[PDB]
DNA sequence: GGATTACACCCAAGACACCAGGCACGAGACAGAAAAAAACAACGAAAACGG
DNA sequence: CCGTTTTCGTTGTTTTTTTCTGTCTCGTGCCTGGTGTCTTGGGTGTAATCC
């Protein structure tokens, strides 16, 4: 959870993306090179923070706002192998 | 601030001395370039008939003439009329227009030809017909048929093949003034390449980035679409070569100007311009500081590139960049748009049409609209070639006009101004019809007249500086 | 659309609140004379709790929530949010003290 | 002055003629009349040479004169 | 403080003029004319106060300055 | 109601302010009168510069149609 | 059992804009008719000055 | 308000020639047609809350 929204409805979220640049891919870190050879129309905003495709990739993890009814807050089970993806950066 | 007057109105009349100088030294380099002799030598230019025949034998004439009916051979650009059992052909050139109308049972159709007076919107130079006072022209025939579908299939036809005779003769007209130019020579090595380039004007209808290589003798644009849509410039051909950075733009440019015009795709150019775009209360102020760095760069880029052709021309090209702080707003061709000088030409490349005036090519300036307490004036550029077309430059703001007159005098370019829009038509066609009699009686020097020639004044009160009472 | 005011508890319509202010906060909110973050900030649309009070004087229910001092409408018994540090200070610099409704505070 | 002296000055009488009948005029009146009409008017195409020029046109035409007196405030 | 005035409010300020569509730098042109404007009132504003020997500026100075500009506006004690 | 939030253009004021004497004081009601007056203003030049792009047969207001309008009033010479 | 509904996304249309073609109504050209303009002389209303 | 001076406004006539016009052809710019691609709607479809 980077960001919370004042209105508690929705809140900014950290993720791993799942694209296939051009039934679901499996996660990954978004990949500036591999995006631009199969799609070179990437937007640039920021240093460090990619728009691709509309979605706004920062330093290879996805923000994207997710509404309250999109998460569970609680009984929450971890993995090691995404906590390690998560705080490799 | 007196003494300061002085001296600046002293530099204006070192200013007017400079223009005075100027006129007399055009009027002197109009008198020896043009001679009694020349003037003798009058060359009449007469109007150009392009021939053309539907056919030569009989045989030529199809079998599917048999039927006493209007038949079209679009082989031979030819509309065969049944005129009293004659298979009389009318070649498409020498068709004007058509048309229809269904009166009753039979289908009324007027095809009208190219007659004298008033006729087609083609220019004198070419005439679709061998001048003649003494010929006759048939101007128009009216068929009628009991068959309205055939005889509207037959009036498409005719009005189709006329369209594609107008496209084929636009074509050639975009591909005759240019010149047949030497092939490129291509880089037996790894070229020097800039990539993600736009070209204008484009090749196709579609917009695509392309590659702009170096070359032996050229440059060659490749677009990645497709290997035909490529175009070659040779380093002979290029004039001039501009770059202009983004100082306020959204994008960055290397501008070729032509001495020969290049047929790309479907249109004749005399300009070639590779271009491409930036566009795509901290955090905005940090935005238009990312959007400076990424102008930085592809200023840099593209500035480096445009060295590198003028380094591979071997001093044929020199490498040209707009001074901004001179730049004037005005409208040469249908909006208002920033011209910038050069150090030998006056441009402007963002929107098209391009303008660029080579400042050497200029005879005379003639500001018009200059008057009392006007609100804009217009430019217009004279040509040392009488034969090429005056340009305008229209509603330049007021407030330019003592640093447009200061700038072409810097430029030794000899001007006058008026309070009415001169015609150029006009005075053009005099001038090329007699070069030499418009130069013996004092070419533009007497048209200057930069003498005030005021002397009639208002009268004056009785000059007393004395208190009165 | 309807929005939960911070302060006194009030709920209006969001464009109500932003047209008109708060009937009773305009006091120490200025909330008509204040930018739709700070209407957001001050208002709430995400609530709980509907409640009509007819006596402000009398209800038992208003002084319980602290709206007995207020115009009678339509008040929310939980309200999502709370109000800013800058706005806590502003109003604390008034002289008045900020009670949260927000329930995590009690 | 490019109107001349006497159609401007019987025009002047001509509209003169409403608000008072048998009105004289004096020395200095029709000529600063005629200096100020001519001085509007002159601004009046400053504006719509203007207008035309912002139309892409060179022609000026009675929707910029109504366009320029709309802008300038106008009835 | 001029990047203050947001592009929406500018885009809202359009719209109530029944602006239908608005080019990109419609927003710095704008901010720059009411640069001027606002320094010429104020201008104004802060001669007119100087002279009545105040260190505040009042709703009357800036009525005058308005009168003065051409600018008349009602309801501020005119 | 005004469209232009309040402290952002009360900051500006100042900012401006500042530049001619310092240690000044605004009274509310200037600010407020202020804000009205540079509202009407923004509004009827934005009504102008309309008329100006709808002359030139477009829809989308241009910098050259603010430029005009303000030349045509007499404000830009 | 039943139903209206949230929500993401695809297939598609309305719109302001860009480019091209062509036909006619305006500019340019020339020979002719018109009356605005220029120049002249006469008379005196009324403007500028005074008490 | 009343008498004075004398400028320049009103009155009329003759002559000049620049401006208005009748007439023609050509062209350039106004208007119709073809096309771009963006912002947005209406819909399917997957998925769901509610009682
Ligand atoms: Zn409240």
């Amino acid at each position: 959870v980077d960001e919370v929204l004042e209105n508690g409805l929705e809140a900014r979220l950290k993720l791993v993306p799942r694209l296939d640049y051009g039934f679901r891919p499996a996660q990954r870190l978004f990949s500036e090179a591999e995006a631009r050879v199969h799609e070179p129309t990437i937007r640039r905003d920021r240093d460090g923070f990619v728009t691709y495709g509309g979605e706004e990739y920062y330093e290879g993890f996805l923000y994207k706002t997710f509404r309250l009814q999109n998460l569970i807050v609680n009984s929450i089970n971890p993995t090691l192998n995404e906590l390690s993806l998560f705080q490799s950066n | 601030r007196n003494e300061t007057t002085n001296t600046e109105e002293e530099k204006e009349r070192l200013r007017k001395e400079i223009q005075k100088q100027l006129h007399e030294k055009i009027q002197k380099e109009g008198l020896a370039r043009f001679n009694k002799s020349d003037a003798q030598d009058g060359n009449e230019n007469h109007a150009v008939f392009k021939r053309y025949e539907s056919y030569v034998r009989e045989s030529q004439i199809p079998s599917k003439v048999k039927n006493l009916r209007i038949s079209i051979d679009p082989k031979a650009q030819t509309i065969i009329l049944p005129i009293c059992g004659r298979p009389v052909p009318f070649h498409i050139n020498s068709f004007k227009n058509g048309s229809k109308n269904e009166e009753g049972d039979y289908m009324y159709i007027r095809l009208n030809f190219n007659s004298p007076g008033m006729g087609s919107s083609v220019k004198k130079t070419e005439l679709p017909y061998e001048d003649g006072d003494d010929k006759e022209f048939v101007r128009s025939l009216t068929f009628r048929s009991t068959n309205k579908e055939r005889m509207s299939e037959v009036f498409k036809a005719i009005t189709e093949l006329k369209k594609t005779a107008v496209k084929r003769d636009q074509e050639r007209k975009t591909m005759e003034d240019v010149v047949a130019q030497a092939q490129l020579v291509e880089f037996k090595g790894r070229p020097k390449k800039l990539e993600n380039v736009f070209v204008r004007p484009a090749p196709d209808s579609k917009r695509v980035t392309g590659t702009l290589f170096i070359h032996q003798n050229g440059i060659r644009y490749q677009s990645p679409v497709r290997s035909d849509h490529r175009v070659d410039i040779l380093f002979s051909n290029i004039k001039h070569l501009f770059f202009q950075p983004c100082k306020e733009e959204l994008m960055v440019i290397i501008h070729c100007h032509l001495k020969t015009p290049l047929m790309i795709g479907k249109k004749k150019t005399f300009d070639v311009q590779f271009y491409r775009e930036v566009s795509d209360d901290e955090d905005e102020l940090e935005q238009e500081q990312e959007e400076r760095r990424r102008k930085a760069l592809l200023d840099k880029e593209f500035r480096r590139f445009a060295e590198e052709i003028s380094e591979a021309s071997n001093g044929l090209l020199d490498l040209e960049t707009p001074f901004r702080e001179l730049g004037f707003t005005g409208v040469p061709f249908r909006s208002s748009v920033l011209c910038l000088p050069t150090r030998d030409c006056l441009i402007q490349l963002i929107d098209t049409p391009f303008l660029v005036v080579t400042l050497e090519e200029i005879e005379v300036a003639h500001l018009e609209r200059v008057q009392f307490g006007l609100k804009n004036f217009d430019l217009v550029f004279v040509f040392k070639d009488f034969s090429k077309p005056v340009v305008h430059i229209n509603t330049i703001p007021i407030e330019m006009l003592e640093f447009v007159k200061q700038w072409l005098t810097d430029v030794d370019i000899p001007y006058s101004e008026g309070a009415v829009n001169l015609n150029w038509g006009t005075i053009m066609k005099t001038i090329q019809a007699d070069p030499y009699e418009f130069f013996e009686n004092g070419g533009w020097s007497f048209l200057g007249g930069g003498e005030s020639d005021d002397e009639e004044s208002e009268e004056e009160e009785s000059e007393f500086q004395v208190s009165d009472e | 659309r309807e929005r939960a005011c911070m302060l006194c508890g009030i709920v209006l319509p969001g464009r109500v609140f932003m047209q008109n202010g708060c009937p009773n906060c305009d006091s120490v909110l200025n909330l008509r004379d204040s930018d739709q973050a700070t209407v957001n900030e001050c208002t709430s649309s995400s609530f709980e709790g509907l409640v009509a009070v007819g006596d402000n004087e009398h209800s038992w229910v208003a002084k319980w929530l602290r709206v007995d001092r207020f115009q009678p409408g339509l008040y929310a018994v939980r309200v999502d949010g709370r109000l800013p540090s800058d706005i806590v200070a502003a109003l604390e610099q008034y002289g008045v003290y900020y009670r949260p409704r927000d329930g995590s505070v009690i | 002055l490019l109107i001349r002296k006497l159609p401007f000055q019987r025009l002047v009488r001509e509209i003169a003629q409403d608000f008072k009948t048998d009105l004289r005029f004096q020395s200095a009146a029709i000529g600063a009349l005629q200096e100020a009409s001519e001085a509007y008017l002159v601004g009046l195409f400053e504006d719509t040479n203007l207008c035309a020029i912002h139309a892409k046109r060179v022609t000026i035409m009675p929707k910029d004169i109504q366009l320029a007196r709309r802008i300038r405030g106008e009835r | 403080n001029i990047q203050g005035i947001t592009k929406p409010a500018i885009r809202r300020l359009a719209r109530r003029g029944g602006v239908k569509r608005i080019s990109g730098l419609i927003y710095e042109e704008t901010r720059g004319v009411l640069k001027v404007f606002l320094e010429n009132v104020i201008r104004d504003a802060v001669t007119y106060t100087e002279h009545a020997k105040r260190k505040t500026v009042t709703a009357m100075d800036v009525v005058y300055a308005l009168k003065r500009q051409g600018r008349t506006l009602y309801g501020f004690g005119g």
